[PDB]
């Protein structure tokens, strides 16, 4: 199934757009653009933490299985640790901020990587 | 039910403080008006979504206006006194401590006015 | 009932002029891109609420797929030229007529596909 | 019925005093002009979630829409003078003090409109 | 039901990032008090839905006041330190230490505490 998928999979690849975007910026960011930055980070976080309420509620209203939830979670986390990490990497900020781009990057396609990886898993056991 | 007026009570006494903060705010970070004005938004959201909830629990529990323009007012004077602070703030010295003197005089004064009037309203029932 | 079709209409014509806007506000003022930042959360939280007064109504009220598509993808191009308009405002005189000349012509386009789309559909609907 | 009413009006009127004192505060503090848009946004983020709230009311009880087809109209144009403001100041004294003429003629007689409407619809409906 | 205890604790942990980053990014980086004050309103609205979210399902769900007390009185003290840690900023290399030594250790201590509240509370749940 899933409609939303495509949905949440949207939020998810343009919101890496604005961390990589933010991180990216970073590096093809002006003077002001770490406190821009700081304005993403917010933005950034008030979406997810909206995400979260309504996949709350409807994980409750419709049946519940938590593996691709603690997917959503972990990345969510650490898109969002990397940007508390990217602020604190720009707070305590070139050289990180190249690598930090290196290192989202590197990362977000590590992580990514591994979450299609499990989608792509998840997806084939259930099929055999 | 005095666990409204908790949650409710803080947000108006914390609210002072952005207000008076904000009043204070003008005069010890006279420089950081952007900011302030991201204040503005924000007391002004958190504000408006109060009355969202308050508007909802009066349809859903019963309603008695008289505690309601209480609240109605105090809520639009900090917010017309926000709205003045932008217009004192973009204004913005000599009259600052007055303005602080006359803030925290006014507000006192309607505070305790409120209270009276909450109080006024306590003692006919005791009585 | 149409009720929707105009209010959505609405937002994606002035969402057309925050972009527009956007990119037609850094040609001719680039100095408020952070300002401009701003700008792209306000629009981006509009746009991200809008898609679920839609879910909720779509799964209310059943309708057909294919119409449905063309609101994610005309809006996951505002969103993505706004990820390059942004990237193009954070790389970002001949630029912005560029950037605002490939906007305009691909959402012109885009738009005239998707009016088309709708036009088309008209045309089918009108029979 | 005028519960809703006063609060309605309240937001229109303190909001005019956004677009005012976002117009009046170009005037009395032209760097705000930045500072002006995240008002923009603000005064954005405010109307469209009074039009969810007003969403649902309107679902529990079908009628005249005539405040809301004018209460619509103003907020569009409050919206669209903002967005005319946000071009007037992207685009960007005489102008403001001709855009703050404009402005208040404007919300003055549309708000003058719109209260007359209001003023013509409870002697209608009364009738 | 430890669904709700998981994301609580993630709010409050990153939340504790945002104060400690707060904290800690006023020493390494003061220049973003503003943007910092924008941090204010946003981790501030977070937090006052969050009350939202809860109280809607205690009310929903009973349970015990006792364990409610600590969720208020640890968030009106991040609440507190922001206003003083804000006044701090705004008031505000020895200091931040200062102000972050006297964040950190009344933090730890609190969520200490706090923790211990639940660890006790833990212990006597465990057996």
């Amino acid at each position: 199934p899933l409609f939303y998928i495509i949905n949440i999979i949207a939020p998810c690849v343009l919101i890496s757009s604005l961390v990589v975007l933010v991180y990216f910026l970073p590096a093809q960011a002006g003077g002001q653009k770490c406190t821009l930055s700081i304005s993403v980070l917010l933005a950034q976080t008030i979406f997810l933490f909206l995400i979260a309420q309504k996949v709350p509620e409807t994980s409750l209203n419709v049946p519940l299985i938590g593996k691709y939830l603690i997917f959503v979670m972990f990345v969510s986390m650490l898109i969002v640790m990397n940007c508390v990490i990217v602020l604190n990497v720009s707070l305590r900020t070139g050289k990180v901020i190249d690598k930090a781009c290196f290192w989202i990057a590197l990362l977000l396609f590590s992580i990514g990587t591994l979450a299609i990886f499990l989608t792509g898993h998840f997806n084939q056991v259930p099929e055999f | 039910p005095l666990f409204y007026v908790i949650n409710f009570i803080t947000p108006c006494v914390l609210i002072s403080f952005l207000a008076s903060l904000a009043f204070y705010l003008p005069a010890e970070s006279g420089e950081k008006m952007s900011t302030a004005i991201s204040v503005l938004l924000a007391q002004a959201v958190f504000l408006l979504l109060t009355s969202q909830r308050l508007p909802e629990t009066a349809l859903a529990v019963p309603l008695i206006g008289k505690y309601l323009m209480f609240i109605m007012s105090l809520v639009t004077g900090v917010i017309v006194n926000c709205g003045i602070v932008l217009n004192f703030h973009f204004r913005t010295g000599q009259t600052i401590d007055r303005l602080s003197m006359f803030i925290i005089t006014p507000v006192m004064v309607l505070g305790t006015i409120f209270i009276f009037v909450m109080g006024n309203f306590n003692h006919p029932p005791a009585k | 009932p149409l009720y929707f079709v105009v209010n959505v209409i609405i937002p994606c014509l002035l969402f057309s002029f925050l972009t527009g806007l956007v990119f037609y506000l850094p040609t001719d003022s680039g100095e408020k891109m952070t300002l401009s930042i701003s700008v792209l959360l306000s629009l981006t939280v509009f746009l991200l609420v809008i898609v679920e007064l839609i879910p909720s109504t779509s799964s209310a009220v059943p309708l057909i797929g294919k119409y449905m598509l063309f609101t994610m993808i005309f809006v996951i191009s505002s969103i993505i030229i706004t990820v390059v308009v942004i990237n193009t405002h954070h790389r970002s005189a001949m630029v912005i007529d560029h950037i605002l000349l490939c906007v305009f012509m691909l959402i012109c386009i885009i738009g005239t596909v998707s009016v088309f789309a709708g036009r088309l559909i008209e045309l089918s609907q009108e029979g | 019925p005028l519960f809703y009413i006063v609060y309605t009006i309240i937001p229109c009127i303190l909001i005019s005093i956004l677009a005012i004192l976002v117009f009046y505060l170009p005037p009395d503090a032209g760097e705000k002009m930045s500072l002006s848009i995240s008002a923009l946004l603000a005064v954005t983020v405010f109307l469209l979630l009074l039009a969810d709230k007003v969403p649902e009311t309107s679902l529990s009880v079908p009628i005249i829409i005539r405040y809301l087809m004018f209460i619509m109209i103003l907020v569009a144009f409050s919206v669209i003078l903002s967005v005319v403001v946000l071009n007037l100041h992207h685009r960007s004294a005489m102008v403001a003090d001709r855009l703050f003429l404009y402005v208040f003629f404007v919300i003055c007689s549309i708000g003058t409109f719109s209260i007359f409407l209001d003023a013509s619809h409870n002697v209608p409906p009364d009738n």
